[PDB]
């Protein structure tokens, strides 16, 4: 058996084959003396992360300002113009005009637009008028609704003056509370529909308060039957009135009250939690006599918890029952004397029990009374007590007139990830000489502004920064507004199971790998405390598959209009970068010649990086006409630049001759080279070339150089960095790709480091392969290894062809070994937008599990003693030094016939977390200060019962 | 209080209190529609 | 009992699925003589459980006494005839 | 059929039910030589 010296002398003449060869075919340390040689061309400038983030946070600023500007200017005309309504009951002679969405009328006549298609608008729009959405449930022409479309037509004059100040403004809709919406510009509305403006989250947030609700179900015996079918649905219907800034509890009671699920106190009625409470109120059985004394104890008891998180704002208890004979009036007195809950009470299902005190127990309570004897009753009745929470608001007056922002959600009219502004809009006609007063305390609607994502991604520029820095922006829930993670999908709970309403709410811990530090930045970004940190975590490819420990400087301080903390992970070696300063001409037109798709044959096959260089030029996203559009408009254009910025193609330009230089000096020497397939380099300005053209056509990387994964990997590590292919004919790239190796070029201009790009050569795997031969032994197994646990070449004819596959999946006896030894740790993390095939019980959103393994210690010489079991294995595991591979022997399997569960490395369809435990030591959040109820104004004399 | 077994309509022939199963006693005593009845009181008791 | 035991069995449902077509199923031919389910894609096998869920049929003693009883009391007996003249022929369940 | 239909009216099954199926404003099969455009006519007020 071999010796661990003579191991290591063999391994020393394996790594020296390789690194010399990338040292060497890559040219790597030409393109520093390329770099390096002029010097002047460029000028290096400081990156500081401090001046970047109070500059972003201001433009931010500005931008959710000038919406808010837009929606005072609205909701103070359509209170004006509302109050000088005369509301007549004959629409027959003076017909309303207005244009209906969703189309192809006794007192109405339609419109027919224009609809010019426009761009930053995936649909035809007409900029003339505003469309009006009618809910199907909804009969237009009725008298309510074609009052509301003639007092709301003087609308359409201030949506216009809005886009003429800001023309870059989005959706203006106003939400009316008696159903329709009227939105501008106006576009066609996108199966039946059953949209609904006064469910939608941001009506919801406007028309009312946080709340701490809770939810009381009879599950007597009486209830048994069709109307236990209509409580379940009407409860499941009402969880969907609740957004993340309200708390919630669903509780039954049969001559006992008990909870219904695993929570026990209120939960924050966030995506996971709700999902939990659904499928627990999905799962109750009626048995039982009716207490209704024992029930709301139950529930006032709940309500007065405190040492849980809450919103401290409205406090409603709502009774899903039928019909009973107990008043509880000494549970009232005894628990709320004051009125400080409001109690909702619901009669739910066909039945002629008594009333009489469910009735009672509401107006009693500042509440109201709802009648669902059917399932069309279900939708309507459950988003009405919306009207009642809003009373106190409308008191308020100016106080409660402040604009709010939603959580990142699915635009309705497919616009992809958008926030939404808020307002509500009161009635206050007869108000001048203050004698109405008896309608006058519900809220005319809501007005909203969208602000898309995109627009803030355009505040915070990154290509200054290296690939590895970003900006991200978090809720005061903890949610990330913008992150480089958040994707256009909606999150996912649990696994599917076949026999977009909801917001994109993914929470910073979850975008990023968790940490002990991480948790405390968090919090410190919530509270609105600006600062900065540095130090050292582990980090996340841009693919699933490896992970790289690297250091990080985390600045934020928070946005002063907003609740919003921005926040800017710059790392070390990027508070510096490359200036391009070019103005003389014939330099600059003969870097743009070797762009030209037709000189391919000298300098290689060149991408470039679909990035906004300027306004008219347009991308396509396939890269192969628009290498053609950019170097036909450069020379098709005078060289000022007069509409788009110089510093974004200077960079590209100064960075296509430097790159230039490298093949024609360097690379065209060696026309051909024994052990290496292709040679290839990736440039910060947005450029990469492939010396051998033939070779080009295998580049499935993406011509964006800020989004490739070697790219991102290469510059955190300091030597040399392998990357092992796909498996499962995942395209061309076992053997006629090669295997990857990358190495980021560093500078020192003025004692300050710069990693301006990476180079790297695909080695070939059959030449790799005759350097183990200079075989297939049925004695001793031999295998190669990555920072990962990836195969990239054996020697058994069998696992060759199994090439880029985990070593789990392929010696689960060994590689679980290896982990105990401590040379392989790794990580668990879930990954809340993925789709997956649903099981037995197309694609839908769910949770998968990512795992990933990386260099645990530091030392090289690895020896141990693998027991199977009534056999042993001895092996010796050597790293290869200054690069991440690591090459491990062990003796072959022949030897000992075991074999246990393979230890798959994929994303796993998992459902977990289990948010049972969660909701004990929930993540630290800061709720709205803003706390509307309990006003004495308030009337509260409709019981809701006395006129139904 | 047993006819509770569609949880997909109600039914107006039940035995729920006494001017009802009056009234379907009635009803079978006609001998209309008795054996809606019957087979309703059958699933009632489990099923075929 | 001898001349149709267990022929009212076979409904139509939709393309390889547990869910029957229409609202208000019929049985479809037992051995190619009666009704056949011909819409957009429904295809007929048994499985089914009866007309009335099983209470109105044939196989079984107490089933043919209890159908018998109901048919003799001029109280659904077309609804019975219908449902045979459906799964078996059209020319015997009329003479019964 | 006409005889079968007879009788089951005779028994009183669902007699009224036909009766009401029999009214003017019913749909004609499209084997009957109508008038084409118009086939909403067949059905009597003499059926009641
Ligand atoms: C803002 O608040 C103001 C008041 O503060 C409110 O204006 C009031 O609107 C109602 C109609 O909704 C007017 O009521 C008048 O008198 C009776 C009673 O409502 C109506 O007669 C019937 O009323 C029932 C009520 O449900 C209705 O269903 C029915 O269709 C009516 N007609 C019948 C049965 O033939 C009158 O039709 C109605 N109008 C008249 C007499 O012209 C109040 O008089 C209005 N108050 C004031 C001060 O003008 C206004 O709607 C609120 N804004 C919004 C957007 O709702
Ligand atoms: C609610 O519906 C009402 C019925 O149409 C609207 O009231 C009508 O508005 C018309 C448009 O201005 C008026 O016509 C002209 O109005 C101007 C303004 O003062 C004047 O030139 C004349 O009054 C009039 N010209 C004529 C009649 O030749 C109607 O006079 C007016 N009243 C009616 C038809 O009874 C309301 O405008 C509408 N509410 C909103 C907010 O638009
Ligand atoms: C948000 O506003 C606060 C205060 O209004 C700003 O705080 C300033 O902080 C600097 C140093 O950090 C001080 O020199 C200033 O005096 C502070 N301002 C005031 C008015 O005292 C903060 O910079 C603002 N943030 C942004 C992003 O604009
Ligand atoms: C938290 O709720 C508990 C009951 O749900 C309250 O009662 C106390 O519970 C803790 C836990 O054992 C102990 O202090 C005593 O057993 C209880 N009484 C007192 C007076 O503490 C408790 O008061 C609530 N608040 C806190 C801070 O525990
Ligand atoms: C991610 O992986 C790291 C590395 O394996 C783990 O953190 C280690 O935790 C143990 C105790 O639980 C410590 O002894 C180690 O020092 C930690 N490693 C470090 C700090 O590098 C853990 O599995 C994950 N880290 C988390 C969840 O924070
Ligand atoms: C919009 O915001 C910008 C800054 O983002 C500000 O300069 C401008 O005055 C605002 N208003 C308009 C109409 O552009
Ligand atoms: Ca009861
Ligand atoms: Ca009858």
């Amino acid at each position: 058996f071999p010796s661990a010296v003579t191991i290591k002398s063999w391994v020393d003449k394996m790594q020296e084959d390789l690194v010399t060869l990338a040292k060497t075919a890559s040219g790597v340390n030409q393109l520093v003396d390329i770099y390096e040689k002029y010097q002047d061309l460029y000028t290096v400038e400081p990156n500081n992360a401090r001046q970047l983030v109070e500059i972003a946070a201001r433009d931010i600023e500005k931008l959710l300002s000038n919406r808010s500007k837009a929606l005072v200017r609205l909701a103070l005309e359509a209170e004006k113009v509302q109050a000088a309504h005369q509301w007549r009951e004959d629409f027959a002679s003076n017909e309303v005009v207005y244009y209906n969405a969703k189309d192809d009328e006794p007192g109405s006549q339609r419109i027919k637009p224009v609809f010019i298609e426009d761009a930053n608008f995936g649909r035809q729009i007409s900029y003339q008028h505003a469309a009006v959405h009618i809910p199907t449930d909804i009969y237009e022409g009725s008298t309510i609704v074609l009052n509301e479309l003639n007092w709301t037509s003087a609308l359409d004059e201030v949506f216009k003056k809005n886009r003429e100040e800001d023309p870059s403004l989005l959706w203006q809709v106003f939400g009316s509370a008696t159903g329709l919406a009227r939105y501008y510009p106006a576009s066609p509305w996108v199966k039946i529909d059953l949209y609904d403006v006064r469910r939608r989250p941001w009506y919801i947030q406007g028309a009312a308060s946080p709340k701490d609700m809770l939810i009381l179900v009879d599950v007597s015996g009486s209830v048994s039957g069709l109307t236990l079918k209509l409580i379940r649905t009407s409860v499941s219907e009402m969880l969907e009135t609740l957004s993340d800034d309200d708390f919630v509890n669903v509780a039954s009671f049969n001559s006992n009250a008990q909870d219904v699920s695993c929570f026990q106190h209120l939960v924050q009625a966030n995506v996971r939690n709700k999902k939990v409470l659904k499928d627990a109120v999905n799962n109750i059985t009626a048995k039982g006599i009716t207490d209704y004394k024992k029930g709301f104890s139950f529930a006032f008891e709940q309500l007065l918890n405190y040492n849980v998180s809450r919103a401290n704002c409205n406090k409603i208890i709502m009774l899903f029952t039928d019909g009973g004979e107990e008043r509880a009036q000494e549970i009232f007195n005894k628990y709320n004397k004051d009125k400080k809950v409001r109690v909702f009470t619901f009669s739910v299902g066909q039945h002629n029990y008594d009333r009489g005190p469910i009735q009672w127990m509401a107006c009693e309570n500042k509440g109201y009374y709802y009648e669902i004897p059917s399932i069309g009753a279900i939708r309507i009745n459950t988003q009405e007590y919306l009207d009642v929470l809003g009373r106190p608001m409308v008191l308020a007056g100016d106080k409660a007139k402040q604009v709010q922002w939603t959580n990142v959600y699915l635009d309705a009219l497919e616009l992809g990830l958008v926030i939404t502004g808020t307002l509500p809009v009161f009635n206050i006609t007869g108000q001048f000489e203050n004698k109405t007063n008896l309608k006058n305390q519900l809220i005319l609607g809501v007005m909203g502004v969208d602000v898309s994502l995109e627009d803030i991604k355009r505040l915070t520029p990154r290509f200054t920064l290296c690939p590895n820095g970003y900006y991200f922006a978090i809720d005061p829930n903890g949610y990330v507004l913008l992150h480089p993670n958040l994707q256009p999908k909606p999150i996912g709970v649990g696994i599917p199971t076949i026999n977009s309403q909801e917001p994109v709410t993914l929470d910073f811990l979850d975008a990023e790998l968790e940490n002990d530090i991480k948790v405390e930045i968090r919090n410190k970004m919530i509270d609105g405390e600006s600062g900065e940190k540095t130090f050292r975590t582990l980090v996340k490819s841009q693919d699933e598959r490896y992970i790289d420990k690297g250091n990080r400087t985390y600045t934020w301080t928070p946005v002063n209009g907003t609740d919003y903390s921005l926040a800017l992970v710059l790392p070390t070696y990027s508070f510096y970068y490359i200036k391009a300063k070019l103005e003389e001409t014939i330099t600059q037109a003969r870097y743009s010649e070797t762009l030209k798709p037709d000189n391919f044959e000298e300098s290689g096959y060149t991408f470039i990086a679909p990035r906004d260089y300027c306004n008219d030029l347009k991308i396509s996203d396939n890269n192969t006409e628009f290498l053609l559009n950019f170097n036909e408009f450069i020379d098709r254009k005078t060289p000022n630049n007069p509409s788009c910025n110089a510093d974004l193609i200077n960079r590209v330009l100064l960075d296509a001759g430097f790159t230039n230089e490298l093949v024609q000096n360097y690379w065209s020497k060696q026309k051909n080279i024994k052990g290496v397939k292709a040679r290839f380099v990736v440039t910060d300005g947005g450029i990469t070339r492939v010396y051998p053209k033939e070779a080009g056509e295998n580049w499935q990387e993406n011509p964006e150089t800020y989004e490739d994964s070697f790219y991102k990997r290469s510059l955190d590590n300091d030597n040399y960095v392998f990357t092992a292919p796909y498996f499962n004919k995942s395209g061309p790239g076992a053997y006629e790709s090669g295997i990857m190796v990358s190495k980021a070029v560093e500078i020192y201009i003025q004692g300050k480091l710069l990693k301006p790009a990476v180079v790297g050569i695909k080695i070939d795997v059959n030449s790799w392969i005759e350097n183990f031969t200079k075989r297939n032994s049925d004695v001793m197994d031999c295998v190669i290894l990555d920072d990962g646990g990836f195969l990239l070449m054996a020697n058994h004819d069998d696992y060759t062809n199994q090439i880029g596959r985990f070593f789990g999946e392929i010696d689960p006896s060994l590689m679980r070994h290896l982990v105990n030894i401590s040379v392989y740790a790794f990580n668990k993390s879930y990954d809340y937008q993925s789709v997956c095939e649903p099981g037995a019980a197309s694609k839908q959103s769910c949770i998968t599990e990512q795992t990933q393994y990386f260099f645990d210690n530091d030392s090289k010489s690895f020896s141990g003693v693998l027991d199977c079991g009534n056999c042993s294995r001895i092996f010796h595991g050597e790293k290869l030094m200054n690069t991440n591979l690591i090459f491990i022997m062990v003796e072959s399997k022949g030897t000992c016939p075991c074999d246990t569960r393979l230890l798959i490395q994929a994303e796993q369809t998992s459902d977990g977390p289990n948010p049972c435990d969660m909701v004990k030591q929930p993540r630290y959040r800061k709720g709205p200060d803003v706390c509307f109820d309990n006003n004495v104004l308030e009337d509260y004399t409709d019981c809701g019962g006395v006129s139904g | 209080g047993k006819f509770n077994f569609d949880e997909t309509q109600t039914k107006r022939s039940t035995f729920d209190n006494f001017p009802q199963a009056l009234l379907t006693v009635f009803q079978i005593l006609t001998g209309e529609d008795w054996n809606a009845v019957m087979y309703d009181g059958i699933m009632a008791y489990g099923g075929p | 009992l001898e001349l149709f035991i267990g022929k009212m069995h076979k409904t139509c449902f939709f393309a390889d699925s547990d869910i029957v077509a229409e609202e208000d199923p019929a049985p479809c031919a037992f051995s190619g003589n009666g009704r056949q389910c011909t819409a957009n894609g429904t295809e007929c096998r048994s499985g089914w459980v009866g007309p009335n869920g099983g209470i109105t049929n044939f196989d079984n003693f107490a089933f043919a006494m209890l159908t018998v009883f109901q048919c003799i009391t001029m109280e659904g007996w077309t609804d019975v005839l219908y449902w045979m003249n459906d799964a078996m022929g059209f020319e015997l369940p009329w003479v019964y | 059929q006409a005889v079968l239909l007879l009788f089951r009216c005779a028994t009183g099954e669902a007699w009224q039910e036909i009766m009401l199926a029999c009214l003017p404003g019913k749909l004609c099969d499209p084997e009957s030589d109508y008038n084409p455009g118009e086939e909403y006519t067949c059905g009597s007020n003499f059926a009641i």
